[PDB]
C-alpha cells in the first residue's frame, strides 16, 4: 500500500489544484458574463430614447 | 545523483524533499528542520554506497518549502526534483555516465602516454634546475664592481697549487 | 617562440641585442595588430587553418562571439560543420586534414565555455557525436583536443 | 520624584492586569494553531486547562506524556517528568524556534 | 514553585483530539480520566475551548505559528519587567506582585471564564492581525513603565545630590 | 516510523492540502461574485451616458 498510498496522496494534490482552479475558472466566465448580462440592459434604453424622439 | 532515486525510489515501494548531502551534515540538517518545521516532518536517511548521504523530508505542507531549500543549499545539499518518473531520468542519466565515463578513459590514457616520456625524464631536468639555482646562488654572493665578479672565500693551503 | 626564448639569453655585445629585441618586436606586432573578425573569416573560408598568436587568445573569441549570429550563430555553425565534413570525406590521419582538426577543435572549446547556447548548435548540426569520435582517432594532439572540447560542453549540460 | 512614584505604581499594576490577558490569549491561540496544523481532522479538538496543586507539576506531566503521547508516535513518546530542555549545537535542539527533540502531544505548560 | 504563587495554582494547556483516549488506564473517558485519575483526583479541570479563526492557505499558517512563539516569549520578558519594576519600588505583599489575581478574581478562576476575552479581539476577525494587536498594546505598555522608571532613577540623583547641599 | 504510522500522517497531508485549497477557493470566488455586480454597474452608466 505504499505506491498505492503515494497515488492518492498525488490525486488529493490534483483535486486541490482543480478546486482552486474552478473558482478562477468561475471569475473568468462572470467577466464575460457581466459584458452578457449589461448588453441587455443598454439596448431597451436604447429604443425608449428613439420612441420620445418619434414623438418629437 | 543516481544513487538517490535508487534509493527513493526503493522507498516508495516499501510535499517531499529528495537530494544529496555530505553525511557528517546529515544530523544537523535534521535538528535545523526540526527547528524551523516544529515537528511536521518525516526524515530519512540512506548512505549513498568523500562519503555522502541521502534524504527524505516530506514538508507536510507549504509556506516553508523555500525555507527548507535555505537549508539544504546552505551547507551544501543538492536537491534532486524528478517530477516525471523514476525510469525515465535513469535512462538519460545513465546516458550520460558512460558517455563521460568514456571521455574519462580517453583523457586518462592521454595523461599515462604524456607520463611515460615524463617519468625517464625528471632525473634530468630535475637536477638540471637542483645545480642552477645552486650555481646562481653562488653567483649572488660575488662581488659585481668593476664589470667582473670578484670571488672571495677559503681554499685549503694543499689546494692552492691546484687551484692556479 | 625561439625569440623570445633568446631575449632572456642574451649575447654580450650590444648590438647583438638591439636585432634580437627589433625582430622580436615585428612578428608579435603584425599578427595580433590585425582584426580578430577577418582573420576568423578568412580561415574558415579558404578552408586552410593554422593556430596563431592571436587565433588561440580567449579575447579573440569573446569580442568575436556576438558578430557571428545572422541566423542563429550561423559562422560559428560553419566552423562545426567543417569539422564533422573533414573527418567524414577523404578520411582522417592525411597531412591536410588533421591540421585543421586540431585547430578546428581548439576553437570550438573557447567559444563553448564561454556562450551556453552553443550547447543546442552542436546538437542540431550533430557535433557532438563528431566530438566522442574524435576522442578514438589516433595521435595524442587530436585526443588531447577532443578531451577538451568533451569536457567543455559537458559542464554546461550538468553541473 | 513622588510625582512618577504615584503613576508609577499605579501605571504597572493596570500594565500588569493587561499584560497577562494578553499573555494567556496568545498561549490559547498557539495551542489551537499548533493543534490544527498537527493533527487535522476532526476540526474540534477537546481542550482543557489543568490546575496542578504546587510541587506536582512534574508528576503530572508524566502522566499526561505516557497517556495521550501514543496518537503523536510509538518512537516519539518518551518519558519525561520536568521539561527536558536542549540546546547544545543543531544535534540536540529543542524550542519551537527549532527542535529535534519535543512534546509527543500538543502541550504548553503555563507558571505564573 | 512555593512563593511566586499565594493564590494560583500552575497550569497545565493541552489539546487533544475528541477521539483521544488515556492508555495509562484504558477503557476511561477522557473527562473522567483528568478528573478521577491524574495526581490523586487533586486536579482541578476547567474548560478553555476557543472557537475557530479564518485561515486564508497553508503557507500562512507556517507564518502564523512564528509570530505565536516570539511574541508570547516577548510578552513573558513584558511581565518580567513590570514585576522588577514592582519590586524595586519596594512595593511586596502576600498576595499580590508576586501573584496577583487577574482584576482582584483568582487566577484559576480567571482562566476558567478566559473562553476567548474581548477587549478589541473578534473571533470573526483574521487571525494575523488579532496577533500584531495584541504584541503592539504590551510593547506600548512596557515602554510606558520603563521610560517613567528611567525618570525616577535620574529624580532620585537630584534629590539626593541636593541634600548634601543643605547639610553634609 | 513504522510504515502505518506514516501512513496515518500520509493521510493527514492530502487533508491539509485539500481542506486550505477548499478554503482558498471560497475565498477565490467570493471576489468573483462582487465582480460580476460592480463590472456590470460600471459598463451601464457609462453606457447610458453615451446614449443620453
Amino acid at each position: 500500500s505504499q505506491k498505492n498510498g503515494i497515488a492518492t496522496l498525488l490525486q488529493a494534490e490534483k483535486e486541490a489544484h482543480e478546486i482552486v482552479s474552478k473558482a478562477r475558472k468561475y471569475r473568468q466566465d462572470k467577466l464575460k458574463q457581466a459584458k452578457t448580462d449589461a448588453a441587455k440592459e443598454i439596448d431597451s434604453y436604447k429604443i425608449q430614447k428613439d420612441k420620445e424622439l418619434k414623438e418629437f | 545523483q543516481r544513487q538517490v532515486i535508487f534509493e527513493c525510489s526503493k522507498f516508495i515501494e516499501v510535499y517531499m524533499i529528495t537530494g544529496s548531502i555530505r553525511r557528517t551534515k546529515v544530523d544537523i540538517l535534521n535538528r535545523i528542520l526540526w527547528r524551523l518545521l516544529r515537528g511536521n516532518l518525516i526524515f530519512q536517511n540512506f548512505p549513498i554506497e568523500v562519503e555522502k548521504d541521502c534524504f527524505i523530508i516530506f514538508t507536510h505542507g507549504e509556506t516553508l518549502l523555500k525555507k527548507v531549500k535555505r537549508v539544504i543549499d546552505s551547507l551544501n545539499g543538492k536537491i534532486v526534483s524528478l517530477n516525471t518518473r523514476s525510469s525515465e531520468l535513469v535512462d538519460t542519466l545513465n546516458r550520460q555516465i558512460d558517455d563521460l565515463q568514456r571521455i574519462l578513459d580517453t583523457t586518462e590514457q592521454t595523461l599515462h602516454t604524456e607520463l611515460l616520456v615524463i617519468h625517464d625524464q625528471l632525473p634530468v631536468w630535475s637536477a638540471m634546475t637542483k645545480r642552477e639555482k645552486y650555481v646562481y646562488t653562488t653567483l649572488n654572493k660575488f662581488q659585481q664592481e668593476s664589470q667582473g665578479l670578484i670571488a672571495e672565500g677559503w681554499v685549503p693551503s694543499t689546494e692552492l697549487i691546484h687551484l692556479q | 617562440p625561439t625569440v623570445q626564448s633568446l631575449s632572456e639569453r642574451k649575447y654580450s655585445d650590444e648590438e647583438l641585442r638591439q636585432d634580437i629585441s627589433n625582430l622580436k618586436e615585428i612578428l608579435e606586432n603584425e599578427y595580433q595588430e590585425l582584426t580578430s573578425f577577418d582573420e576568423y573569416v578568412a580561415e574558415l573560408d579558404s578552408k586552410l587553418l593554422c593556430w596563431s598568436p592571436p587565433h588561440v587568445d580567449n579575447g579573440f573569441w569573446s569580442d568575436n562571439i556576438d558578430e557571428f549570429k545572422k541566423d542563429n550563430y550561423k559562422i560559428f555553425r560553419q566552423l562545426i560543420e567543417l569539422l564533422q565534413a573533414k573527418v567524414r570525406n577523404g578520411d582522417v590521419n592525411a597531412k591536410q586534414e588533421k591540421i585543421i582538426i586540431q585547430v578546428a577543435l581548439n576553437d570550438i572549446t573557447h567559444v563553448v565555455e564561454l556562450l551556453p547556447e552553443s550547447i543546442d548548435v552542436l546538437d542540431k548540426t550533430g557535433g557532438k557525436a563528431d566530438i566522442m569520435e574524435l576522442l578514438n582517432h589516433s595521435d595524442s594532439r587530436v585526443k588531447y583536443e577532443a578531451l577538451k572540447a568533451t569536457q567543455a560542453i559537458i559542464g554546461y549540460t550538468f553541473k | 520624584e513622588q510625582s512618577l512614584r504615584v503613576q508609577l505604581v499605579r501605571l504597572a499594576k493596570t500594565a500588569y492586569v493587561d499584560v497577562f490577558i494578553n499573555w494567556f490569549h496568545i498561549k490559547a491561540l498557539r495551542v489551537y494553531v499548533e493543534s490544527v496544523l498537527r493533527y487535522g481532522l476532526p476540526p474540534h479538538f477537546n481542550i482543557k486547562i489543568i490546575a496542578v496543586p504546587p510541587k506536582n507539576l512534574s508528576k503530572c506531566k508524566s502522566e499526561l506524556i505516557d497517556a495521550f503521547g501514543f496518537l503523536g508516535g510509538n518512537a516519539f513518546m518518551k518519558d519525561k517528568k520536568g521539561k527536558i530542555n536542549k540546546q547544545d549545537t543543531s544535534l540536540h535542539q529543542y524550542a519551537s524556534l527549532v527542535d529535534t527533540e519535543y512534546e509527543p502531544f500538543v502541550m504548553y505548560i503555563i507558571n505564573l | 514553585m512555593a512563593t511566586a504563587l499565594y493564590t494560583a495554582n500552575d497550569f497545565i494547556l493541552i489539546s487533544l483530539p475528541q477521539n483521544a483516549q488515556p492508555v495509562t488506564a484504558p477503557g476511561s473517558k477522557t473527562d473522567s480520566w483528568f478528573n478521577e485519575t491524574l495526581i490523586g483526583g487533586r486536579a482541578f479541570v476547567s474548560d478553555f475551548k476557543i472557537p475557530e479563526f479564518k485561515i486564508g492557505s497553508l503557507d500562512t499558517l507556517i507564518v502564523e505559528s512564528e509570530e505565536l512563539s516570539k511574541v508570547d516569549n516577548q510578552i513573558g520578558a513584558s511581565i518580567g519587567k513590570i514585576i522588577e519594576i514592582l519590586q524595586g519600588l519596594n512595593e511586596t505583599s502576600t498576595n499580590a506582585y508576586r501573584t496577583l489575581p487577574i482584576n482582584n478574581m483568582p487566577v484559576p478562576e480567571y482562566l476558567e471564564n478566559f473562553q476567548w476575552q474581548t477587549r478589541k479581539f473578534k473571533l470573526d476577525k483574521s487571525i494575523k492581525d488579532l496577533i500584531t494587536l495584541i504584541s503592539n498594546e504590551s510593547s506600548q505598555l512596557d515602554a510606558d513603565v520603563r521610560a517613567t522608571y528611567a525618570n525616577y532613577n535620574s529624580a532620585k540623583t537630584n534629590l539626593a545630590a541636593a541634600e548634601r547641599k543643605k547639610t553634609g | 516510523l513504522t510504515p502505518n504510522q506514516v501512513n496515518d500522517e500520509l493521510n493527514k497531508m492530502q487533508a491539509f492540502i485539500r481542506k486550505e485549497a477548499e478554503e482558498k477557493a471560497k475565498e477565490i470566488q467570493l471576489k468573483a461574485d462582487q465582480e460580476y455586480e460592480i463590472e456590470k454597474t460600471n459598463i451601464v452608466r457609462n453606457e447610458t451616458n453615451n446614449i443620453d
